[PDB]
């Protein structure tokens, strides 16, 4: 379902399953605004919690359905370097090509 | 062997602009060697078969320390960080 | 032999016999150390050392064992001898890929 009368229910799996294209072009066609009477919608600011909630939820998604064909993620700096007083440890520069090939 | 002319050679060298040009930026430096010691002290690298060309760039998908065999560690990294042509003959020179 | 809560034990032995690579991930793997009390947890500069001294033989051995198209070597310095009234050969040192040897 992708109808903001009534997205209590399609609130989380709903969007984590189906694409963000749907809900991207409903937006462009309700232009920058929408009816907060309908459904469990109070005022603004939950609304657009939930909204940026759930495309994060998406981005999550679709980078971990697309991290078959990259390499891991890894933080700018190590901080697992629990023997201080033996030697240290750099950081991590990546400056390899993400993909595979 | 001679005499102290390379130690004239040497103050004259460092006492003619290098003072002008690091009078705000002159000061001793430490030197940990106790702590730095382990760091580069473990040093591996896999056998190169022979009979075969050395890689250039350190970016060609054939590179046996970036294929598969990365890894985070600590040397690993370091080597990505400063592996300005450091690998093959430079490493086996370093390992001697 | 690989006991990280004392840093005595996988120095040498567990070094100089196989590849240093996976002791050293399992050192890194396995935090840096837990209770120094029960051990000989003084005097870390002798460790440290008796460490150091296990990798660079591991590293020589692993050196010696891949260096398969390296085995004939010189000196530099030249008229070493009183019958030096030839020139020898000049050739080159180890500053090219191996292709030849």
């Amino acid at each position: 379902s992708r109808v903001v009368f009534d997205p209590s229910n399609p609130t989380t799996f709903s969007v984590e399953a189906i694409a963000a294209y749907t809900p991207v072009a409903l937006i462009r066609l309700l232009n920058a605004s929408g009816p907060l009477q309908p459904g469990h919608r109070v005022d603004i600011a939950d609304a657009r919690s939930i909204y940026t909630v759930g495309a994060a939820a998406s981005a999550a998604r679709a980078r971990a359905n697309h991290n078959a064909n990259t390499i891991r993620r890894t933080a700018m700096f190590a901080e697992t370097d629990p023997m201080t007083w033996l030697r240290p440890t750099v950081g991590l520069k990546r400056t390899f090509n993400p993909r595979i090939i | 062997h001679h005499d102290r002319e390379w130690g004239i050679l040497s103050k004259i060298y460092y006492y003619i602009v290098i003072p002008a040009f690091s009078r705000g930026s002159c000061c001793t430096m430490g030197v940990r060697y106790d702590r730095l010691y382990p760091a580069l002290q473990a040093v591996i690298v896999p056998e190169i078969p022979a009979d075969e060309e050395a890689p250039t760039t350190p970016e060609d998908p054939r590179h046996p320390l970036h294929a598969h065999q990365l890894v985070p560690n600590s040397l690993n990294v370091y080597f990505h960080n400063a592996h300005l042509t450091v690998d093959g003959d430079a490493l086996l020179t370093l390992q001697e």
